[PDB]
């Protein structure tokens, strides 16, 4: 299929009105960021020629 | 089978065609001895950096 | 930055080879629709909110903070004066309370 | 597949170890890839090449 | 085509699949880069018909739907502007996805302010958004209800300017 972008959305945009919240939502959401890899040490001589 | 390291008795079963055991690295892991149709483990000396 | 919405706090949680962020943010919701005006008229002053907006709900206008709906009167004291009403586009006309 | 990032961090620092461990069986044309064969077959100036 | 060649590089192991797992990984981060910076929005906005935005013209940067292409003015100069087993993948989003993309969030930001940036989309009038925007830099509502018809008339000479300036440097 072609993917869609998202739901399509019209705001109700005139020229004297305004949408106010009269609550709202206390959202959570995680982030994971790596900050480390494998410390890694190779021998150059032991792993070229044992 | 030229090579060096420590041999110990070993728990894997081998079957009778089955000669030695090799690695990812091609190396050889296990051997059967001639003479006594034995299966050693070939584990590689310690080593590490200093 | 720190999440979707507006953020609030965040909390770390160490995991293998990086760090979770729990990002607390806040998020408007249920949202209402009102008549606004830029200023209200008044004695032939002009009264700008001084930190939320004028709102009406068909009839009567208030001023509420931007992010909750917390309607309140329009009074001297939560609007401030600047210039006359001919040159601001769109002011309607209301009283001004005054304490 | 929440922690998707961390495990593709593991994931390709392991598969470059693997991928290292596994040149070392490849004899780059030479006669073999074993270096202990070599040395227990060839004479030093045949060896040495 | 050679079989001997390709034989003979078999001696080498696994080079190959190295530079095509490098090559791949750069292809896939290119279309990672692209939802990064593009697809931040979950929602396809669209501006009302009427452009009635309190004198502010944003008619070089909105789409314009004569092209076929549904690109702005100056999206448009833009993408005029910039012109052996090797092939070339194509991006995950085409121009279209993207062009579709950018309006969807000039459609957000000249309706709504930054509120769809943080939860549902509240529409503001534009005169008011920019007044919330000059308290966000220190000055007062009336600065710009006062002086409204001139900071639109700036707005406008500036964006025309950027479109010029856009056209006459290369
Ligand atoms: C505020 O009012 C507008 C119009 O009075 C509402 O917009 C309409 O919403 C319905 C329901 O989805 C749609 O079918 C119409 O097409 C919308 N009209 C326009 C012009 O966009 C809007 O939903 C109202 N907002 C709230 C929070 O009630
Ligand atoms: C604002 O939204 C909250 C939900 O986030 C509403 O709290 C709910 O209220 C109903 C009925 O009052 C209860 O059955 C739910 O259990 C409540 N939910 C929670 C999480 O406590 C609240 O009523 C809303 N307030 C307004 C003014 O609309
Ligand atoms: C707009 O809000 C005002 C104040 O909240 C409403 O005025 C009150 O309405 C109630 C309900 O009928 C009456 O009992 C009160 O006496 C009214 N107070 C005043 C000072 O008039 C008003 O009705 C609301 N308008 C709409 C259309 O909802
Ligand atoms: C807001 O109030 C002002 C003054 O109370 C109104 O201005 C008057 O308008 C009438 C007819 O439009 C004129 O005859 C008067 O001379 C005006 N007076 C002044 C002092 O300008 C204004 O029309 C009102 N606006 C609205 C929308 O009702
Ligand atoms: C917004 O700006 C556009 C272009 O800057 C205006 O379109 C011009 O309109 C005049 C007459 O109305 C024409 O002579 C020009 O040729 C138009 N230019 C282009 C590039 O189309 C437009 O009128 C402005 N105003 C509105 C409300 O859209
Ligand atoms: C000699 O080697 C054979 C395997 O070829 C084995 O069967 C036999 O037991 C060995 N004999 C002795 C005396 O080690
Ligand atoms: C909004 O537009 C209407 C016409 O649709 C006009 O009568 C009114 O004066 C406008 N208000 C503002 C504040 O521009």
């Amino acid at each position: 299929y072609t993917m869609s972008l998202g739901a399509e959305n019209s705001v109700a945009y005139s020229n004297n009105s305004i949408a106010i919240p009269t609550n709202f939502t206390i959202s959570v959401t995680t982030e994971i960021l790596p900050v480390s890899m494998t410390k890694t040490s190779v021998d150059c001589t032991m792993y070229i020629c044992g | 089978l030229t090579g060096t390291g420590v041999l110990t008795e070993s728990n894997k079963k081998f079957l009778p065609f089955q000669q030695f055991g090799r690695d990812i690295a091609d190396t050889t892991d296990a051997v059967r001895d001639p003479q006594t149709l034995e299966i050693l483990d070939i584990t590689p000396c310690s080593f590490g950096g200093v | 930055f720190c999440g979707k919405g507006y953020h609030l706090m965040s909390f770390p949680q160490s995991a293998p080879h990086g760090v979770v962020f729990l990002h607390v943010t806040y998020v408007p919701a249920q949202e209402k629709n009102f008549t606004t005006a830029p200023a209200i008229c008044h004695d032939g002053k002009a009264h700008f909110p001084r930190e939320g907006v004028f709102v009406s709900n068909g009839t009567h206008w208030f001023v509420t903070q931007r992010n909750f709906y917390e309607p309140q009167i329009i009074t001297t004291d939560n609007t401030f004066v600047s210039g006359n009403c001919d040159v601001v586009i769109g002011i309607v006309n209301n009283t001004v309370y005054d304490p | 597949s929440a922690l998707g990032k961390l495990q593709d961090v593991v994931n390709q620092n392991a598969q470059a170890l693997n991928t290292l461990v596994k040149q070392l069986s490849s004899n780059f044309g030479a006669i073999s890839s074993v270096l202990n064969d070599i040395l227990s077959r060839l004479d030093p100036p045949e060896a040495e090449v | 085509d050679s079989t001997e060649c390709s034989n003979l590089l078999l001696q080498y192991g696994s080079f190959c699949t190295q530079l095509n797992r490098a090559l791949t990984g750069i292809a896939v981060e290119q279309d990672k880069n692209t939802q990064e910076v593009f697809a931040q929005v979950k929602q396809i906005y669209k501006t009302p018909p009427i452009k009635d935005f309190g004198g502010f013209n944003f008619s070089q940067i909105l789409p314009d739907p004569s092209k076929p292409s549904k690109r702005s003015p100056i999206e448009d100069l833009l993408f005029n502007k910039v012109t052996n087993g090797l092939t070339v993948l194509p991006p995950l989003l085409t121009d279209e996805m993207i062009a579709q993309y950018t309006s969807a969030l000039l459609a957000g930001t000249i309706t709504s302010g930054w509120t769809f940036g943080a939860g549902p989309a509240l529409q503001i009038p534009f005169p008011m958004q920019m007044a919330y925007r000059f308290n966000g830099i220190g000055v007062t509502q009336n600065v710009l209800y006062e002086n409204q018809k001139l900071i639109a008339n700036q707005f406008n000479s500036a964006i025309g300017k950027i479109q010029d300036s856009l056209s006459s440097t290369p």
